[PDB]
């Protein structure tokens, strides 16, 4: 999705301001929002790819103006409705339609073990690797309206495979109920000049990006 | 000149009420357990943060065999010090050297190694850092007081997949015979993102 979240290479966002001595949570409401994510993922109410794409689909001004955990709050209020877990009315009123019909999967007894374990996207088997480290590759020019992880700034550009990480779930399909379609993910190295041109670049600098096998073709 | 889109802008005045309403709803429906949620918050407020990564770095500095294991398998390496899990399932450690300065970003969102660095600060997840780090890293680093030599390569890693990166910064000169603990005190969060260097004694 060619949305406002795809920031790489954009101008006009200004200085990187940083708060001195920033706490983990700057407001109490942020603690609630942050802790809801693992709870809802544990339920299987949605997967992380769907979660990312839900944020991608929010209004561009909303995305810009919202502080970080407002983006998450948006997902909970909207993706849960899209998935049929909550109704629009429940969300608007804050009042359940019919009592405690579910049971939380994330319980106090399993919090530590679940957070210490996580859920790797690595998979045992998937499409064979077409590329080896050292191969020159070009990123395909694709412009899906749905979820993808090839940033706009890389499309059509030529880089060098520098790491093959092995097999992983494909977010483009997993975000849209089309399965995991596991395939190789590579780190691909691009020169500053290749990405940004002669003027806007520095001779030494390189940008590495992690890209799925079928995002690429031989250069 | 207010903050507008740098991550530190003011939230809506009614945000806490909205959040409370959603929380009550999800609890009433039986979707979430508030006691478990409190444990998640305690975990990221008090238990998981950059002191973890700093221990990893200090150990790699004093123990070349550990450093080698860590660079070969980041996840297994950090697990040796008891660090693991959510948003660090598949870790890759980036060794800075006199020839290469590494730094990472997530241009598409906020991806960051929680088990060793904790939750990211607001600037890391905001558009100024995300947009500019892949195009003008030297200009961004300068804003942090860090000037990389012109002849030193900067490698910017965009965290676009489910690998998570952490930088193993270079050990400061003049720290002969420091214990792991004294070395760890020098290792800042910025030094492990690549946006700063370890404290110089
Ligand atoms: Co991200």
């Amino acid at each position: 999705m060619n949305g406002i979240h795809d920031t790489g290479g954009a101008h006009g966002y200004g200085p990187v301001y940083r708060e001195p001595n920033e706490p983990v949570f700057r407001y109490d409401w942020e603690k609630t929002v942050m802790s809801l994510l693992p709870a809802l993922l544990a339920n299987g109410n949605f997967n992380l790819d769907e979660f990312r794409h839900s944020i991608e689909r929010m209004g561009p001004a909303h995305y810009l103006e919202g502080t970080y955990y407002e983006l998450w709050l948006h997902v909970f209020e909207n993706l849960l409705v899209e998935k049929g877990v909550l109704t629009a009315t429940e969300v608007a009123t804050g009042k359940a339609a019919s009592g405690k019909t579910a049971t939380p999967v994330l319980t106090p007894a399993i919090v530590d073990g679940l957070l210490s374990t996580g859920a790797s996207a690595a998979r045992e088997e998937g499409a064979r690797a077409r590329f080896a480290v050292g191969d020159k590759v070009r990123v395909l020019n694709k412009n899906p309206v749905g979820h993808t992880r090839m940033p706009r700034y890389t499309r059509g550009k030529v880089g060098t495979v520098v790491i093959d990480h092995g097999v992983f779930v494909t977010p483009d399909t997993a975000a849209h109920g089309k399965g995991e379609h596991p395939q190789h993910v590579y780190t691909v190295s691009f020169t500053s000049v290749e990405l940004w041109g002669q003027d806007a670049s520095s001779p030494k600098d390189t940008i590495r990006v992690d890209l799925w096998d079928d995002y690429l073709e031989p250069a | 000149h207010d903050h507008h889109h740098d991550g530190y802008q003011a939230p809506p005045e009614d945000i806490a009420l909205r959040v409370k309403a959603l929380e009550s709803l999800l609890i009433e429906k039986g979707l979430v357990d508030p006691a478990a949620m409190d444990l998640v918050v305690q975990t990221y407020e008090h238990k998981v943060g950059p002191r973890n990564g700093a221990k990893v770095v200090a150990k790699a500095w004093v123990d070349p065999a550990y450093k080698a294991r860590l660079l070969a398998d980041g996840t297994a390496g950090i697990a040796e010090l008891g660090f693991s899990g959510v948003q660090g399932e598949d870790m890759v450690i980036l060794e800075n050297t006199p020839a290469v300065h590494n730094v990472f970003v997530c241009t598409l969102c906020s991806c960051y190694p929680w088990p060793t660095l904790g939750l990211p600060p607001a600037w890391y997840k905001a558009a100024p850092y995300r947009s500019r780090m892949v195009s003008d890293p030297r200009g961004v680093l300068a804003e942090f007081g860090l000037v990389i030599p012109a002849n030193k390569e900067i490698r910017v890693w965009d965290t676009t997949a489910e690998l998570r990166y952490m930088v193993l910064p270079e050990r400061p000169a003049g720290t002969e015979a420091y214990s792991e603990e004294q070395l760890a005190e020098l290792v800042t969060r910025d030094s492990m993102i690549g946006t700063g260097l370890p404290t110089q004694p």
